[PDB]
């Protein structure tokens, strides 16, 4: 009975989520699924066996518009938004 | 037959029929309205019970020695008795 | 007379649609069930005459509306509607016995005689095939559609080729109304059949055939809950092939488009288990726990009629908060965060025992581990935490309430 009184838990019982909590949850879930995401691995999976050299194909030119169209082509292949390719390549 | 009115030389009857297919039909100038489906097979005759304010029933007899009382207002079975040597 | 019946049909269809669009939880069902019994009575009135070539166009249309509305309201088919279809077909034949298969063969030969009711028949085939796809009669479905198209298409034992090959015959000219039409049914058939073919091939272990049919789900009618489920299903396919980065794509898409993000967070937990990302796995399950706290139909055949209930083996099975909180605490304890695991276990066990007043926390059945095994896992976590007095109280409680589990009880009582 003292055993029971020591066992009796509290913040066990929880009810409904404020509908903004659903979006926060889903936000943090997509954040998590992208944090453990990698593009190198994607380029080894979809395309068969990354730097500006990769997308521009072996030091062709250094023209800004040319490199933009290369990122568009790459992103079209992988189904990733162009932003994240740009980010990954630049950080590498 | 339930009612007979006379617009001109012609005339206008509201008449109940019933069928080989266990159906009860209303008619007004030969306009079919308010069909019911009878439980039992091979109906024989129908009579009419008033029974108070507006609770009008068509009582249908069968060759199967059974009988239904269907509402008027809502062509809809109210009772289904059986064995019924006779009905009055 | 046909005038009046037709008018009645039209009136009732329009009433149904009005309840579909407008209305409350109560009033919707009221007008629907009202129209429903209108249609019954009309059926019976029409079923009260012999044959009538000119009536059949309605009879078939009306029985279609009746079946549709019946099924829609019930949120499922029955065999009553099989017999409704059987009756209408018997009637079609009686114009000019054994079973549905011979009936349909004779009926479709009698349609190649060109009575102009094909726009109803094809609808009726749609409905028949919806019954056989809910009741798993895919071989007879194939046979029917093989008979419908040229039987020269006999070796095409793929359904998802026959269903595409199957051509509804008209634009559905000024005939009686309908709640649905041949194409509006065929487009639900293709998606439901392809979705089902995909899930069978996945669980059966061919996540190479799956991807074809699971993209054929999204390339045609796909209500958005059908697309969320197609995406979790592709996450599973790619994880089983060893492409976790592609699986992540489709699960993120399912998170975004869904208000139902159970089946994706579960696929993610399994993915992080496959890789070893144990902290991430336990975070994905914490979020699933939080996602299962937070929680309309149409007088019309949708696609959520012709899906099954998920198997336990499927990627689309999600348990209860309790079942999954146990998965979290189990998977936390095996990893060696006994403190976290123990906390989770006490917050599980209080939810099962202290729950008399609120709605009863879900309890595991034969597949689920027996209650005493849960007490044991709880005491083990407690010990690993260094909560020995609490483990003692647990074991004492269990033995006071009531073999191997008793001997083990004494064991853990000792280690405490």
């Amino acid at each position: 009975r003292r055993a029971w009184a020591e066992l009796l838990a509290g913040r066990v019982k929880r009810e409904k989520y404020n509908p903004e909590r659903a979006q926060k949850l889903k936000e943090s879930a997509v954040r998590l699924l992208r944090s453990h995401q990698d593009l190198n691995a994607l380029l080894l999976e979809v395309e068969g066996p990354v730097i500006d050299c990769d997308s521009s194909e072996a030091y062709a030119n250094h023209s800004s518009s040319f490199i933009g169209s290369a990122l568009q082509d790459q992103a079209s292949r992988l189904g990733v938004p162009v932003g994240i390719l740009s980010a990954g390549m630049v950080a590498s | 037959i339930c009612a007979t009115e006379i617009i001109k030389n012609q005339l206008r009857i509201s008449l109940i029929a019933l069928t080989r297919k266990n159906q009860l039909i209303s008619f007004q100038n030969g306009t079919p309205k308010n069909v019911c489906q009878l439980p039992f097979g091979d109906p024989c005759a129908v009579q009419l019970m008033d029974s108070g304010g507006g609770n009008l029933f068509f009582v249908v007899s069968f060759i199967s020695n059974n009988a239904c009382a269907v509402w008027k207002e809502s062509f809809q079975v109210a009772a289904k008795w059986e064995k019924l040597s006779l009905v009055l | 007379c046909l005038d009046l019946w037709r008018e009645k049909n039209d009136r009732l269809v329009r009433q149904a649609k009005v309840a579909q669009n407008s209305g409350l939880t109560l009033r919707r069902q009221q007008l629907a069930q009202d129209a429903l019994e209108g249609l019954r009575g009309l059926l019976h009135s029409l079923q009260g005459l012999p044959a009538a070539v000119p009536v059949l166009p309605l009879e078939l249309t009306v029985t279609c509306n009746f079946i549709i509305l019946r099924a829609s309201l019930a949120q499922g088919f029955t065999e009553d509607q099989a017999q409704d279809i059987q009756r209408s077909l018997e009637r079609v034949l009686e114009t000019q016995e054994q079973g549905l298969r011979e009936l349909w063969d004779s009926v479709l030969r009698a349609s190649c005689l060109l009575p102009e009711l094909l726009s109803a028949l094809h609808r009726l085939v749609g409905l028949q095939a919806a019954l056989w796809l809910s009741a798993d009669r895919l071989g007879d479905l194939a046979l029917l559609l093989e008979t419908l198209n040229g039987s020269q298409s006999g070796a095409s034992k793929d359904l998802l080729l026959l269903l595409k090959t199957w051509s509804p015959p008209a634009e559905e000219l000024d005939a009686p109304l309908t709640l649905q039409d041949a194409q509006g049914l065929k487009d639900v058939l293709l998606t439901a059949f392809a979705y089902r073919q995909g899930l069978q091939e996945l669980i059966t272990g061919n996540p190479d055939k799956a991807l074809s049919s699971l993209h054929e789900a999204a390339s045609g009618l796909c209500p958005r809950p059908v697309l969320v489920q197609v995406y979790t299903a592709l996450g599973s396919c790619h994880r089983k092939m060893g492409n976790p980065q592609r699986a992540l794509l489709y699960l993120v898409a399912a998170l975004k488009e869904g208000s139902a993000w159970g089946p994706p967070l579960l696929e993610a937990s399994r993915l992080y288990q496959q890789l070893g990302d144990t902290t991430a796995e336990l975070e994905s399950l914490e979020l699933l726990v939080e996602a299962l706290n937070v929680p309309a139909p149409q007088f019309l055949i949708e696609v959520e009629l012709l899906l099954p209930p998920p198997d336990l083996a499927s990627p689309l099975h999600c348990g209860t908060q309790s079942q999954t909180k146990h998965i979290l605490a189990s998977r936390c304890l095996q990893t060696g965060r006994a403190g976290d695991a123990a906390e989770h276990y006490l917050d599980l066990l209080a939810l099962l025992l202290d729950s008399s007043e609120p709605r009863f926390s879900p309890p595991p059945s034969p597949p689920g581990p027996c209650m005493p095994e849960v007490f044991l896992e709880a005491a083990v976590a407690l010990i690993q935490a260094g909560r020995a007095q609490d483990a003692l109280t647990l074991c004492e409680e269990l033995l006071s309430r009531t073999p191997l589990w008793v001997s083990a009880t004494h064991l853990l009582q000792g280690q405490a």
